[PDB]
RNA sequence: CUGGGCUUGUGUUGGGGACCCGCGGCUGCUCGCGGGCCCUGAAAAGCAGUGGCGGGCUCG
C-alpha cells in the first residue's frame, strides 16, 4: 500500500528534474571551465529513483547502469553536456595519479571482446589488444594522467570500476581524491 | 496523525544530561575568557495539569496505556472544559523516547518558535478536525459489551 | 515629445484629483484615518506608456531602476526592508552603528534569505508582510531566489516587487561576508529607494510611478520627462519605432493622453 | 452496481490526476477521473472530482482519507450523493489539460504583417477610439490633438 | 555493551549521542589504529627482540600481501593505508642501513633476506597484481592477522629507529604522497660490500619495469640517483632519457 | 474561558535562570582552580583522536 | 574609457469583489491580454478551451 506521500514526493522531484533539464538546453551544452584540458573520474551516486530517458541514456553511455561503479573520461565540449545532465546521480571531479593507481592495480578488472573476464597478466594485456603502445598496466595509466590521442581506444578496453561500497562515510578540485579513500 | 505530531515534537525535543552538561561548560568558560527563552516539550503529569489549568498550553497528547488509569481518566474531559485540543496516543513509551525518559504518562507543548508556528496551528487544526469530530458521538457512550 | 502641453495636462490632472477627494461621500459618514490633505497627497499618478510590440516576450519580474533627478519615496512615513543574503547580524549591527539617522529610521527590518524561509514560508506571513512595510530591497545575489519565497503574494503586482541592490565585495557565513565599504552601501541604498521602476511584463502596458498628488506640477514636470527619455532609450526595444501612446492617469480618474 | 461520485479537494501541489488515479486504484476501480483547473493558465483549483465503479469502495476510500494532513493541507474527501451529480461533470475527464500560451500566442497575433484593407479598419476603429476619448475629458478641461 | 549502545540511541533516535558512543568506540574503519591494546599481549608472547625479528618472518610478508590487497568489510583501506605506510617505514629502515643482502624471486613473487642484528628475516612480496580471493576465505580472522602485524611492526620499527637514532615517525607529506611518489614521498632527519656496489651510478627505469622492488633493492644498495618515467611516479630525477647522466637504464621491452 | 489560577506570576518566569547561573558560576572555579579542563569546541574535536 | 556601472542569467498557490484604465478582435453586444485598489488559514462543489507535429491504440 504506497502511501499518498510518495505519490506526492514524486511529482515535486519529476518537476524539479523537468525545470532543471530546460536549463540545461536553454543556455548552452557548454560549462565554464578554462582552455586547458583535464580529466575527470565519475562515480555512480544513489538519488533520485526515476530516471528520465535523457539521464538514462547518457548512464547508458557512459556505461553507468549498475549503482556505485565508475569510469573515466576526459574533457571535451560535448562531456560537459553530460556531465550536467547526469550530475544529481553522480560525482565528479579530476583525480590524482596516486589515486588512478590504485584504480589499476588494486581496482582493476579486464574487459575484452565482450566477456567481462579479470586481469591475468602483463602479456594477458597484450593478448587482449596489446597493441596501440599497450605494453603494461602504465599504459593505461599513461591514457588517463596525461590526455591520450587513444584513450578512447583506452576507455574501450576499460570497463567500469565496480568500487567497494563505503561504512558509514558543483565539481570538486580535488576532493574527489577523499571519495576513492573511503571506497576503494 | 501520530506521525505528523512527532515531525513538530521531535524539533522541540528537550536536551539531554550530555548537551546540557556542555553547554554549561561553553557559558561557563566564555566568562573565565544575549539569549532567548528555551522553547521546549513540557512534560510531567503534576506539570502539564497545572498547564492545562491556567490555558498555557496549545496541545496535548496522552498515552492510552497509563496502568493506573486513573492518572489520566480526568484529561481528556479537563482539556475539553478549558479548550485545549487534546489527542490520545499509542505509547507512553513513545512519549517518553520524545522526551528522554523511559516513560511519560502526558506530553504538552506550550509555545514554539517563529519559525513553526504555522506547522503547529495547522497540526492543532488536524486533530480537531480528524481526531477530535470522530471522537465527539462516541466518547459518551460505553464500551465493550456481549 | 513637447514639454509644455505635459504641464498644462499635468496641472489638471493633478488640480483634478483635490475637486474629487475634497467632494463629500453621501452616506452621511467620515473618516478618522483620513485628513483631506492625506488623501490629496499620498494618491500617486503614474505613467502608462501603451507599444506596439509585446516588450520583453516573458515576465521579467525584477525592477529597473531609473534615477529620478527628484526621489519618490522620500516621505516621513516610508517602512522600507532589507533582504540580504548574508548573515542577518552583520547588517544589523552596520545599520546600528552606522546608516546615518534618515536612513536609521526607514530600516525597517533586515531579514536574511535562509531566515525568510523559514519565517515567511506561509501565505499569512507573506502577506503579513506584503502589508507592513512600502518598499522591498534585496541583495542582487538572491534577487532570483524571491520568487519562491515571497510568492504571488509579492509578485502578482508590481506595486511591491524587491528592488535589486548590489552589496558585494567587486562561503562560511560567520567568518567573512563579502560586502562594500560601509559608506558605499548607505550610498547606494539611498539610490534605490528613490528611483521610479519600470517593469518588463509580456505586455502593451507599462505602469511606471512617477509622484504623489501633492507635488507641485513643474516639479512632476522635470521628472516625468526624465522617465520618458530613459525609458525609450534603455528598456524598450525599437526604440522609437515601437514607440506608441503616453497616458497619465491617477488612481480613480481617467487618462491623459500624449502620443509619440 | 452505480457508480458513486466523490469529492476531493484540498489538494496538494503534486497530488494531480496520474497520482490521484495511482492512489485511489489501490482500493478499487477508478472509472473517470477529473481535476478542476483553469483555461487561462493550466494549474489546479485544488479541487479534483473522482468516481468509482462501485458505491461500496467509493464509502469506503472517502471515510478513510477525510481529514488527511499531508502535506500541509488537511485534506476534504466526501462522497457526493448520486440524488445530485451533475450530468456535465466529467466533460474533459480522462484526457490531457494542456497548457495553453495565449499571452504568448496573443502577443506575437498582434506582430503579425496584416491586410491593408484592415489597415483603414485599424484606423477607422482609432478615430473613433480618440474621438470619444476627446470628449471625456474635455469635461476635465482637456483638449489634445494629434 | 558498547555496541549495545551504539544501537542505544540507534533506536530511541539521537545523532548526537550515536555519535559521542561511537567516537567513544573508536572504530578501526576510520583509524586505522586498533580497537584493542595489544601492548600488555605483546609483552607475555613473545619474550626477546630476537624473536621479534624471527616473527618478521610472518610479519612483514603479509603485510607486503596485504598492502596489495584490495579492500573489503573486514579490512577498511585506511588498515591498507596505514599497512602501506608502514611497509614502507620497515623499507626506509633498511635503504639507510644497508641491512638487505640477498634476494630471490619465483612463482609465488619476490623474497628478500636481510640481516639484522645477525638475524636474518625472510618476507615473500608478490607483484603489483590485485590477487584473486575466489573460494572459501575468512576476512574476519584475516584482519585480525593485520591488526597482529600492524603493532608488532610498529613495535618493531620503534625500537630500532631510536636505536639508529634517527627522529619517529618519520614526517609524511599528503598531497605529494597523491601525487604518486609511493616510495619517495617522505623526509628523514638523521638527528632529532653494499655501500661499493653502485656506490656511485646513475639508474633510470622505463615504462615496463617493475618500479617499486627496483628503487627499494637500489636504494638498499647506495644508489645515489635512481629515476623513472613521469607515469611510474613523480618526485624523482629528470624523466628525459635525451639527458646523458644516466649511465644504465632498466627496459624490458620486446 | 479564563484561567483558573488567579495567583501572579512569579518573576523568574521571564527572567533568565537563577539555577543555572548558580551552576555556572560553580564550573568557574573549577576552571580557575584547574580541575576541569575548558571548553573545547568540535573543530578542537577533529584535531584530536 | 581601471571604475564605476552595464547586460544575460526565468524562477509566481487558488478564488472572490458593492471599483479606475490601456491594447486586441467580431456584424455586433461583449469576450480575450496586460496593469491599478481591496478581501482572504497553503481557504475551495459542473460551466474543460485553442490548432498542430510525432509516437501509441485501432479499421482495411
Amino acid at each position: 500500500f504506497k502511501r499518498a506521500e510518495k505519490y506526492v514526493k514524486e511529482y515535486r522531484e519529476q518537476e524539479r528534474e523537468k525545470i532543471r533539464l530546460a536549463r540545461i538546453a536553454k543556455q548552452q551544452g557548454s560549462f565554464h571551465i578554462p582552455a586547458e584540458a583535464k580529466l575527470v573520474f565519475v562515480i555512480r551516486i544513489k538519488g533520485i529513483n526515476k530516471i528520465p530517458p535523457k539521464p538514462r541514456k547518457i548512464l547508458q553511455l557512459l556505461r553507468l547502469r549498475q549503482i556505485n561503479n565508475g569510469v573515466f573520461v576526459k574533457v571535451t565540449k560535448a562531456t560537459a553536456e553530460m556531465i550536467k545532465i547526469v550530475e544529481p546521480w553522480v560525482a565528479y571531479g579530476y583525480p590524482n595519479l596516486k589515486s588512478v593507481r590504485e584504480l589499476i592495480y588494486k581496482r582493476g578488472y579486464g574487459k575484452v571482446n565482450g566477456q567481462r573476464i579479470p586481469l591475468t597478466d602483463n602479456a594477458i594485456i597484450e593478448e587482449n589488444l596489446g597493441k596501440y603502445g599497450i605494453i603494461c598496466i602504465e599504459d593505461l595509466i599513461h591514457e588517463i594522467f596525461t590526455v591520450g590521442p587513444n584513450f578512447k581506444q583506452a576507455a574501450n578496453f576499460l570497463w567500469p570500476f565496480k568500487l567497494s561500497n563505503p561504512n558509514g562515510g558543483g565539481n570538486r578540485e580535488e576532493h574527489i581524491n577523499a571519495l576513492i579513500r573511503a571506497m576503494n | 496523525l501520530a506521525a505528523q505530531a512527532f515531525k513538530l515534537l521531535n524539533k522541540y525535543r528537550p536536551e539531554t544530561k550530555q548537551e546540557k552538561k556542555e553547554r554549561l561548560l561553553r557559558e561557563a568558560t566564555a566568562i573565565k575568557e544575549v539569549s532567548k527563552k528555551p522553547y521546549t516539550v513540557k512534560y510531567g503529569l503534576n506539570h502539564v495539569v497545572g498547564l492545562i489549568e491556567n490555558k498555557k498550553a496549545s496541545l496535548v497528547l496522552i498515552a492510552n496505556d497509563v496502568d493506573p488509569i486513573e492518572l489520566v481518566v480526568f484529561l481528556p474531559a479537563l482539556c475539553r472544559k478549558m479548550g485545549i485540543p487534546y489527542a490520545i496516543i499509542k505509547g507512553k513509551a513513545r512519549l517518553g523516547t520524545l522526551v528522554h525518559k523511559k516513560t511519560a504518562a502526558v506530553v504538552a507543548i506550550t509555545e514554539v518558535r517563529s519559525e513553526d508556528k504555522n506547522e503547529l496551528a495547522k497540526l492543532i487544526s488536524a486533530v480537531k478536525e480528524g481526531y477530535l469530530e470522530k471522537v465527539e458521538d462516541t466518547r459518551k457512550r460505553w464500551g465493550g459489551g456481549i | 515629445v513637447d514639454p509644455d502641453q505635459t504641464l498644462k495636462a499635468c496641472k489638471a490632472l493633478l488640480a483634478h484629483i483635490k475637486k474629487a477627494a475634497a467632494a463629500p461621500r453621501p452616506d452621511g459618514k467620515q473618516n478618522l484615518l483620513a485628513d483631506e490633505e492625506s488623501t490629496v497627497a499620498e494618491t500617486p499618478i503614474w505613467l502608462t506608456l501603451t507599444t506596439k510590440k509585446h516588450i520583453h516576450d516573458s515576465h521579467r519580474l525584477q525592477p529597473g531602476k531609473i534615477i529620478l533627478p527628484h526621489p519618490l519615496n522620500t516621505s516621513e512615513e516610508i517602512s522600507v526592508c532589507l533582504i540580504t543574503a548574508d548573515p542577518q547580524r552583520f547588517y544589523k549591527n552596520a545599520v546600528a552603528d552606522e546608516f546615518p539617522e534618515d536612513l536609521r529610521a526607514k530600516i525597517g527590518r533586515v531579514i536574511d534569505i535562509s531566515h525568510l524561509k523559514a519565517k515567511f514560508k506561509a501565505y499569512e506571513a507573506q502577506r503579513k508582510l506584503f502589508s507592513e512595510h512600502d518598499v522591498f530591497l534585496a541583495d542582487t545575489r538572491i534577487i532570483n531566489r524571491l520568487p519562491k519565497a515571497l510568492g504571488k503574494t509579492f509578485y502578482k503586482t508590481t506595486t511591491k516587487r524587491p528592488i535589486p541592490v548590489v552589496l558585494m565585495a567587486q562561503r562560511d557565513p560567520l567568518e567573512n561576508a563579502n560586502a562594500r565599504p560601509i559608506p558605499e552601501i548607505v550610498a547606494e541604498i539611498r539610490k534605490a529607494i528613490g528611483a521610479a521602476l519600470v517593469h518588463l511584463s509580456p505586455s502593451t502596458n507599462t505602469a511606471i510611478k512617477v509622484g504623489y498628488a501633492n507635488w507641485e506640477p513643474e516639479k512632476l514636470a522635470a521628472n516625468i520627462e526624465t522617465v520618458i527619455r530613459e525609458l525609450v532609450e534603455r528598456f524598450v526595444p525599437q526604440k522609437w519605432q515601437n514607440v506608441r501612446n503616453f497616458y497619465v492617469k491617477g488612481p480613480e480618474t481617467a487618462a491623459l493622453p500624449i502620443y509619440q | 452496481s452505480q457508480p458513486g461520485v466523490m469529492y476531493i479537494a484540498r489538494l496538494p501541489h503534486g497530488f494531480y490526476e496520474h497520482e490521484l488515479r495511482g492512489y485511489f486504484s489501490q482500493f478499487g476501480e477508478i472509472t473517470r477521473l477529473r481535476v478542476v483547473r483553469n483555461k487561462k493558465t493550466g494549474a489546479s483549483r485544488h479541487r479534483a472530482f473522482i468516481e468509482f465503479a462501485d458505491a461500496e469502495v467509493a464509502d469506503i476510500a472517502a471515510r478513510t482519507m477525510d481529514k488527511y494532513l499531508l502535506f500541509g493541507h488537511i485534506l476534504t474527501c466526501k462522497i457526493v450523493p448520486p440524488a445530485q451529480v451533475h450530468p456535465d461533470l466529467f466533460k474533459g475527464a480522462n484526457r490531457r489539460f494542456k497548457v495553453v500560451p495565449w499571452n504568448k500566442m496573443a502577443g506575437r497575433q498582434l506582430e503579425r504583417p496584416l491586410s491593408e484593407s484592415q489597415w483603414q479598419v485599424k484606423v477607422a476603429k482609432e478615430e473613433q477610439r480618440r474621438a470619444a476619448r476627446a470628449e471625456k475629458l474635455k469635461e476635465m478641461g482637456y483638449e489634445f490633438e494629434a | 555493551a558498547l555496541e549495545k549502545k551504539i544501537s542505544r540511541a540507534l533506536g530511541r533516535g539521537d545523532v548526537s549521542n550515536a555519535a559521542r558512543l561511537e567516537r567513544n568506540a573508536n572504530l578501526p574503519e576510520k583509524t586505522g589504529k586498533p580497537r584493542y591494546t595489544l601492548n600488555h599481549i605483546i609483552r607475555e608472547r613473545y619474550p626477546t627482540f630476537q624473536d621479534a625479528l624471527r616473527d618478521l618472518d610472518d610479519c612483514l610478508s603479509m603485510l607486503f600481501l596485504f598492502a596489495n590487497l584490495p579492500s573489503t568489510t573486514a579490512v577498511p583501506a585506511k588498515m591498507i593505508a596505514r599497512c602501506e605506510r608502514l611497509c614502507h617505514e620497515f623499507q626506509h629502515y633498511l635503504i639507510v642501513t644497508h641491512s638487505l643482502r640477498k634476494s630471490f624471486l619465483s612463482i609465488k613473487g619476490i623474497y628478500y633476506q636481510a640481516n639484522i642484528q645477525g638475524e636474518d628475516i625472510l618476507w615473500l612480496v608478490p607483484y603489483k597484481f590485485n590477487q584473486r580471493i575466489v573460494g572459501d576465505v575468512d576476512f574476519r580472522i584475516m584482519g585480525t592477522f593485520v591488526e597482529f602485524y600492524m603493532t608488532l611492526l610498529g613495535f618493531v620499527n620503534y625500537r630500532l629507529y631510536t636505536s639508529i637514532g634517527l627522529k619517529y615517525p618519520p614526517k609524511f607529506d599528503q598531497v605529494k604522497d597523491d601525487q604518486g611518489a609511493e616510495l619517495a614521498a617522505f623526509s628523514l632527519e638523521g638527528l632529532n660490500d653494499p655501500s661499493q656496489l653502485f656506490a656511485n651510478f646513475t639508474f633510470f627505469l622505463s615504462r615496463e619495469t617493475p618500479r617499486q622492488p627496483l628503487e627499494f633493492i637500489l636504494r638498499a644498495f647506495g644508489c645515489k640517483r635512481i629515476g623513472w618515467d613521469a607515469v611510474l611516479g613523480e618526485g624523482a630525477f629528470t624523466t628525459d632519457e635525451s639527458d646523458p647522466r644516466i649511465t644504465h637504464q632498466i627496459i624490458d621491452r620486446p | 474561558k479564563m484561567p483558573l489560577s488567579a495567583a501572579p506570576e512569579p518573576k523568574r518566569r521571564f527572567i533568565p535562570s537563577k539555577n543555572e547561573a548558580k551552576q555556572i558560576m560553580k564550573l568557574v572555579r573549577a576552571i580557575r582552580e584547574g580541575r576541569i579542563l575548558p571548553y573545547k569546541p568540535p573543530e578542537e574535536r577533529e584535531r584530536e583522536e
